[PDB]
């Protein structure tokens, strides 16, 4: 429903997910 | 020969993301997977509002309805198909060069049955809630799903290239 007039910012949003750090946290605590 | 990528999104970002994919990818035909029948119909309504032709197919339909729609898709009557987990023997439509997991699957066996076989792209929409399933599926399959780059080489999925 929320569609800005500009292209979706793939790169900015991928900075919100530190995949390798999350995975390691998952292995340590979860 | 299938290049796997993920975009990191929230649920409220997914449609804008999908509209950007439609806009910027050299899709010939595409298959888009959601995690339920109800969400499938919802996304087909939405794709149609964004301007794109689509068919849709799910578990809550008669088998022969599903077969005809898929034959109509194979013949090019629409360019995108929205569906649930209907494939057992693989995807044998040659024109499909972009598969999209609008919802990331839970099980590695689900993911395999979606992504065999588009040259082609598999694009995964990943939310924070999908993080454990991303890790589990990467591990079970022995695969890596790389972050979507700003420029996708056309030789990876456009057959003229």
């Amino acid at each position: 429903e929320e569609i800005p007039d500009t292209d979706f910012d793939f790169e900015g949003n991928l900075a919100l997910f530190d995949k390798a750090a999350v995975f390691e946290e998952i292995d340590t605590y979860e | 020969g299938v290049t796997q990528y993920y975009a990191y999104v929230t649920e409220r970002q997914k449609v804008h993301c999908l509209n950007t994919l439609f806009s910027r990818l050299q899709i010939n035909q595409s298959i888009i997977f959601c995690n339920s029948s109800q969400r499938v119909e919802l996304l087909a309504k939405k794709i149609s509002q964004l301007g794109y032709s689509c068919f849709y197919i799910h578990a809550k339909m008669r088998q022969e309805h599903r077969n005809r729609v898929f034959h109509d898709f194979r013949n090019g009557l629409c360019r995108n198909l929205v569906c649930t987990d209907l494939f057992t023997r693989g995807i044998d439509i040659q024109a499909v060069n972009v598969v999209i997991n609008f919802d990331f699957p839970k099980l590695a066996e689900t993911y395999l049955h979606r992504i065999g076989r588009s040259l082609g792209l598999a694009i995964n929409l990943i939310t924070y809630d999908d993080r454990f399933n991303l890790k589990s599926i990467e591990e079970q399959l022995g695969t890596e799903i790389k972050p979507i780059p700003s420029n996708i080489d056309k030789s990876l999925y456009v057959a003229e290239y």
